[PDB]
């Protein structure tokens, strides 16, 4: 689980 | 000859770097400030999670880096990170001291800043000789920004799934670079220019490792990894 890297990737 | 598809791969890659990497440093008055036996921790921690922040948005940009799974994009970002932050430090990188000067003295960095931020020679050593032989490559920005986006889609990072797809990426990327070099680099800086930027990036293959090694070692005391940052955690682990 990465939600912060997920998030940033759009 | 450039293809008209080359031309605005470079184009592309050109933009996406200048709206990634300001040159003047000003955001770096946001950090925890620079102390100068852990005391450069926070201030490093903080540039490396903002340079995370940048990677990953030029990396958005990359032709074909949408076209990867939302795993694919994360499993290539959490691997190269720390090497296309060193690569896009070379910018700041000056030969002049071996320091990374980012515009005035509490933002310019050398080997006791580094060590101060919890690393050893092992790792800072081999890092200043990359820095020292990309600078004496003298690329052309052009260079620099496909050199990035090659690193970033490497089809070998492991937890790759659909590598045939990255690989399709890459070598776009890598033939664009190719003809770049001998269309638009002049001799004599040209010669196996190629050859050695390819070789730039196996040298950072070997700083990640090493870089991850410490980085456990540092990171595992939990008082130092409670100066981390919570998107530094997150991708290097
Ligand atoms: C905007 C940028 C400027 O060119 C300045 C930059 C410099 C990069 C550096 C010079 C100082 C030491 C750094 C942060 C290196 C060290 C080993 C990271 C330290 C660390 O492991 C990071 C979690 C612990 C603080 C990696 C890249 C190096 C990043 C680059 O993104």
């Amino acid at each position: 689980n990465h939600p912060m890297l997920m998030n940033l990737l759009k | 000859k450039l293809s008209e598809e080359q031309q605005h791969i470079i184009a592309i890659l050109l933009d996406a770097h200048h709206k990634t990497y300001d040159p003047t440093y000003a955001d770096f008055r946001d950090f925890r400030p620079p102390v100068r036996p852990l005391s450069m921790l926070p201030h490093l921690a903080d540039l490396v999670s903002y340079s995370i922040q940048k990677v990953i948005g030029f990396a958005k940009m990359i032709p074909g880096f949408r076209d990867l799974t939302s795993d694919d994009q994360i499993v290539l970002l959490k691997s190269s990170a720390i090497e296309v932050i060193m690569l896009r430090s070379n910018q700041s990188f000056t030969m002049d001291d071996m320091s990374w000067d980012c515009g005035s003295q509490d933002y310019k960095y050398d080997v006791t800043d580094v060590s101060k931020a919890g690393h050893t020679l092992e790792l800072i050593e081999p890092l200043i000789k990359f820095q020292v032989g990309l600078k004496k490559l003298n690329l052309h920005e052009e260079e620099h920004v496909l050199l990035m986006a090659i690193c970033i889609v490497s089809p070998d990072r492991p937890g790759v799934q659909d590598a045939k797809l990255v690989e399709a990426i890459q070598d776009r990327l890598s033939n664009t670079l190719q003809t770049y070099i001998r269309c638009r680099h002049p001799p004599p800086g040209s010669h196996q220019l190629y050859a050695k930027m390819i070789q730039k990036l196996a040298d950072l293959r070997s700083l990640n490792e090493e870089h991850s090694k410490q980085y456990r070692s540092l990171s595992f005391q939990p008082e130092n990894s409670m100066k981390l940052t919570p998107l530094v955690l997150e991708v290097f682990g």
